[PDB]
RNA sequence: UUGACAUUGUGAAGUACUUAUUCAAUGAAGCGGAGCUGGAAUUCAUUUUCCACGUUCUAGCAUUCAAGGUCCCAUUCGGGGCUGAUCCGGGUU
RNA sequence: GCUUGUGACGGCCCGUGAAAAUCCACAGGAAGGAAUAGUUUUCAUGCCAGGUCGUACUGAUAACCGCAGCAGGUCUCCAAG
RNA sequence: GAUGGGGAAGCUCCGUUUCAAAGGCCUGAUUUUAUGCAGGCCACCAUCGAAAGGGAAUCCGGUUAAGAUUCCGGAACCUGG
C-alpha cells in the first residue's frame, strides 16, 4: 500500500498551523524577583479577539523593574476582567478575579485558570474557553498542592506554580450548532488543514486498512493495540471498552 | 509631514498633536487628586 | 574585583594594526581604463542624427557601454572644449550605447560638427 | 541650602526603577571561563586518591623563601655569560649550578646524586611528576613539593621548569643546606607513610554545606 | 517493548548525597547563610523558637553614575570616596 | 439616469478580516546661549547636483502556447443613442 | 538560506537567535597626526523573497516615416548638500 493520511501529517508540509493573524503567544510574566517576594501592578489596556482561539485575549502593561520602559504581556482573559482594571501579580497579591498568585497562597476550593505545570513555564493548564482548575488541598511538607483538572484527573503540583484567579472567558461556545458545512469551513480555515474528513471505509485497500470490499465494512476489529506500528493505528487505539 | 511647518502638526497646549484636549484634562485632574490622596495616606 | 553593572560579557576592544606589506601587490599601477578617447568612440552620422545638430543644437555620439553620464559629460568638454547642458543615453538594440549631448546656447553644434569633420 | 531639598527614592517592589548594582555574581561568563572554574570544583567534590592528594601540601612561605634564597645563589649561566666564557677559553673553574630537566633530574635521583629535589604542584599532566615523591622516598633523596612551576622556571631562565635539584653545594653553604634538609624532611619525607593512606577531596559546596549543617542541628 | 552489561560514583539500614548524565528558564538581577530592626511569643535566667521587615478607592506620572549627609581636591564651569542602598560565599536560578 | 470616488451609518461571523522599511508629534531637560551682541536653515528668497538598467512593436480567428498564418487555450482597465 | 554549533564514511543534513568573547554613531579628549585614547548610549545580532502588496517628487501644448508623462517650449515639485 501507500502512506496513509495520518502518517503524512507528521511531515508538516500542508498540515502546519495557520498563524498569520495570531495576536501572539499567550503567556504569564516571566517569574522574577517581584513575583516571588511581593506583587506588581499591571493595567488591562484592551481585550481583543484572537484568530483560531475561542477565548479572548487581554493585553496587560507592566513597568520594567530594572529599566525605564513599559513591558506588554498577553493574557487569556477571565470572566469579569475589563479594560482599565488593575491586575496584581505576585506572592502577596489579593484574592481577586484576574490576579496571578502562587497555588500555595490561596485557600482550598479556589477556582484558577492558566495554571503552571511547573513554576516558571508561564501557564499550561485550563486555557480553553470556559475551563478552570479547582484546588482541593495543600501539603506544606514537600511544598506540594493537589488540584483537579478539567478532564477530571487529579494532579499534584508544586506550590510555587502560578495561576490566574477566575474562569476562562468565552464559555458556552460549543453549545451552538454549526448548522452548515460553511461554518465548519471557516472555523478550520483559521486553525489548520484537517477538514473535511474522508471515511476510511470509502477508500481503496492501498489507501487505508479499512478500504476495499464489495460492501463498505471494516472487516476486522477496530480496536488496535498500543503496540501497533505506524500505518496500523487507525480506529480505536488501546480501547478499554467500546459501545454506548 | 516633513515638508510642512510645525504649526500644521501641533496644537499650543501640553501634549498638543498627541492627545486631545479632553484626555489632557483627565490626566491633569487625575494627577492632582491622586497626589493629594497620597499625602493623607502618609499621615 | 571590578564592578560589573551588567551581567552580559562582551568581546573586549583590542588594537588593530594597518597592513604593512613587504612587497607590492602588483608593482605596476594600471593606466586609466576609461580615458576621454575610450569614452567617446565615434560620432553617429545618420540622417535623423544630423537633423538634431543644426535644429536641436545636439551632438550624437556612440559611447562605451561602461561610461555613465558623468564621464560622458567630462569627456566631451575635454575633447572638444565645449559646454554640455545635459546628457541623455540609451542602449541600442545592437548592443551599443548612444548619447544625446545638448550643448549650451553659447555654442553651436553645427560649428562643432564641421570642426570635427562630419 | 534654601534651594536644595532632600528627596529620598523608594527602591521597594513596585516603586522607582532599581539603581545600578554589582552583578558580578550573575555574569554570564565565556565558555572557557566557566570550564576552568568548574574543573577546579569537580576535582575537589570527588574523593582524591592519596597519590594525587599528597600534592595539596606545599612548602610554607617562610621555609620556601629560604629555599629560593639558597637556590638563587646557583643560577645557571646565561647566554651573555656563555659568550665571555667561550672567548676566554681547563681554563675555567668547576661550575656549581641548579640541575633541571625532568629526564635529567630523575636519572640523578636514581644514581644517588641529588641532595635536594624541588617538585612543582602545578603540572597539568600530573603523571609526569606524580611518581617522584615515591622515587625519592625509595632512594633516600629528600624532596619538597613547592608551589609554582613558573617560580621554578625563573631560577633556571625558563618559562617553566616543573623540577629542580641540587647535587653539589659550595663549602660556605653546607650549613644552610643541612638546615633546610632537616626542616624539609619533617614535612614531606617523614610523613610519607601516613599521607599515602589518606584520601583527599569530598568537600561540599557552600550551599550544600549549609543544608547538611542545618539538618545536623535540628 | 523487556532483561543483562557498560556509562556508574558516594553513605546508611533492613533510603540518603552530589559531582556525571537529563529537563527548563533568563538579553544569567537579587540565590544561600548570617546580622540589623519589630511582632507573635512563654520565659523557668536569656531569648530554648517562629513570622514580617517601603507599593491596592482612581485608564495620571516614575529615565540623566540620585537628591540629601559627610570626607578630599586646591577653587572654575567642576571632579573623586563613603553613606543613601547591612555583611559573607563568586553555585545564574 | 450611467460609471466611479467618497462620507456618515446599518447587517453578518465558534470567520472579527498582513508585516516591515519609512515620516511626524509629544513627554523629558543634557547642553548651548544676549548688550554693542547671538541663535533660528520646521518663515521667505537666493546657489549646486541628482548615477545605473528597462522603454520600438504584437498582445492574438496571423507577432504567445498547441509540429502551422490551427474555429482550441491564455490575467486585466476605459464603455455613446 | 549563510554564520556559531550538532549529525553524517561522504556527496552533505539539521537549525535561523539558536549552549557564541557575535557590533558601531553622538561626541569628549588632541592643534607633534591623524585619530590613538575618556564616559555613556544602544544589544535589535547575515542575506534573499512582490515590474498587481508598502513606497519621497510632473503637468499641459507641440513635434517623427518610425520616439516620448523620457525630446522641444512653457510652467512646477522632491531629495541630498
Ligand atoms: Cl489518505
Ligand atoms: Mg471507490
Ligand atoms: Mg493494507
Ligand atoms: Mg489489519
Ligand atoms: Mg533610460
Ligand atoms: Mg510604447
Ligand atoms: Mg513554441
Ligand atoms: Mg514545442
Ligand atoms: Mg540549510
Ligand atoms: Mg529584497
Ligand atoms: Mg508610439
Amino acid at each position: 500500500g501507500r502512506v496513509i493520511r495520518n502518517q503524512r501529517k507528521g511531515a508538516g508540509s500542508i498540515f502546519t498551523s495557520h498563524t498569520r493573524l495570531r495576536q501572539g503567544a499567550a503567556k504569564l510574566r516571566t517569574l522574577d524577583y517581584a513575583e516571588r517576594h511581593g506583587y506588581i501592578r499591571g493595567i488591562v489596556k484592551q481585550i481583543v479577539h484572537d484568530s483560531g482561539r475561542g477565548a479572548p485575549l487581554a493585553k496587560v502593561v507592566f513597568r520594567d523593574p530594572y529599566k525605564y520602559r513599559l513591558r506588554e504581556e498577553i493574557f487569556i482573559a477571565n470572566e469579569g476582567v475589563h479594560t482599565g482594571q488593575f491586575i496584581y501579580a505576585g506572592k502577596k497579591a489579593s484574592l481577586n478575579v484576574g490576579n496571578v498568585l502562587p497555588l500555595g497562597s490561596v485557600p482550598e476550593g479556589t477556582i484558577v485558570s492558566n495554571v503552571e505545570e511547573k513554576p516558571g513555564d508561564r501557564g499550561a493548564l485550563a486555557r480553553a474557553s470556559g475551563n478552570y482548575v479547582i484546588i482541593i488541598g495543600h501539603n506544606p511538607d514537600e511544598n506540594k498542592t493537589r488540584v483537579r483538572l478539567p478532564s477530571g484527573a487529579k494532579k499534584v503540583i508544586s506550590s510555587d506554580a502560578r495561576g490566574v484567579i477566575g474562569v476562562i472567558a468565552g464559555g458556552g461556545r460549543v453549545d451552538k450548532p454549526l448548522l452548515k458545512a460553511g461554518r465548519a469551513f471557516h472555523k478550520y480555515r483559521l486553525k489548520r488543514n484537517s477538514w473535511p474528513k474522508t471515511r476510511g471505509v470509502a477508500m481503496n485497500p492501498v489507501d487505508h486498512p479499512h478500504g476495499g470490499g464489495n460492501h463498505q465494512h471494516i472487516g476486522k476489529a477496530s480496536t488496535i493495540s498500543r503496540g501497533a506500528v505506524s500505518g496500523q493505528k487507525a480506529g480505536l487505539i488501546a480501547a478499554r471498552r467500546t459501545g454506548l | 509631514y516633513a515638508t510642512v511647518s510645525k504649526t500644521h502638526k501641533t496644537v499650543s497646549r501640553a501634549y498638543g498633536g498627541s492627545r486631545c484636549a479632553n484626555c489632557v484634562k483627565e490626566r491633569i485632574i487625575r494627577a492632582f487628586l491622586i497626589e493629594e490622596q497620597k499625602i493623607v495616606k502618609k499621615v | 574585583l571590578k564592578v560589573r553593572t551588567s551581567a552580559t560579557f562582551r568581546l573586549p576592544k583590542t588594537l588593530k594594526l594597518a597592513r604593512a606589506p613587504k612587497y607590492a601587490s602588483k608593482a605596476v599601477p594600471h593606466y586609466n581604463r576609461l580615458d576621454s578617447y575610450k569614452v567617446i568612440e565615434q560620432p553617429i552620422t545618420s540622417e535623423t542624427a544630423m537633423k538634431k545638430v543644426e535644429d536641436g543644437n545636439i551632438l550624437v555620439f556612440q559611447v562605451s557601454m561602461k561610461a555613465n553620464k558623468y564621464q560622458i559629460k567630462k569627456a566631451v568638454k575635454e575633447l572638444y572644449e565645449v559646454d554640455v547642458l545635459k546628457v541623455n543615453t540609451l542602449v541600442r538594440p545592437n548592443g551599443t550605447k548612444k548619447a544625446y549631448v545638448r550643448l549650451t546656447a553659447d555654442y553651436d553644434a553645427l560649428d562643432i560638427a564641421n570642426r570635427i569633420g562630419y | 541650602n534654601p534651594l536644595t531639598h532632600s528627596t529620598p527614592k523608594n527602591f521597594g517592589i513596585g516603586q522607582a526603577v532599581q539603581p545600578k548594582r554589582n552583578l558580578s555574581r550573575y555574569v554570564k561568563w565565556p565558555e572557557y571561563v566557566r570550564v576552568q572554574r568548574q574543573k577546579k570544583i569537580l576535582s575537589i567534590r570527588l574523593k582524591v586518591p592519596p597519590t594525587i592528594a599528597q600534592f595539596q601540601y606545599t612548602l610554607d612561605r617562610n621555609t620556601a623563601a629560604e629555599t629560593f634564597k639558597l637556590f638563587n645563589k646557583y643560577r645557571p649561566e646565561t647566554a651573555a655569560e656563555k659568550k665571555e666564557r667561550l672567548t676566554k677559553e681547563d681554563a675555567s673553574p668547576k661550575p656549581y649550578a641548579v640541575k633541571y630537566g625532568l629526564n635529567h633530574v630523575v636519572a640523578l635521583i636514581e644514581n644517588k646524586k641529588a641532595k635536594l629535589v624541588l617538585i612543582a604542584n602545578d603540572v597539568d599532566p600530573i603523571e609526569l611528576v606524580v611518581f617522584l615523591p615515591a622515587l625519592c622516598k625509595k632512594m633516600g633523596v629528600p624532596y619538597a613539593i613547592v608551589k609554582g612551576k613558573a617560580r621554578l622556571g625563573t631560577l633556571v631562565n625558563q618559562k617553566t621548569s616543573a623540577v629542580a635539584a641540587l647535587t653539589e653545594v659550595r663549602a660556605e653553604d653546607e650549613a644552610a643546606l643541612a638546615k633546610l634538609v632537616s626542616t624539609i624532611d619533617a614535612n614531606f619525607a617523614d610523613k610519607y607513610d601516613e599521607v599515602k593512606k589518606h584520601w583527599g577531596g569530598g568537600i561540599l559546596g557552600n550551599k550544600a554545606q549549609a543544608k547538611m549543617d542545618k539538618r545536623a542541628k535540628n
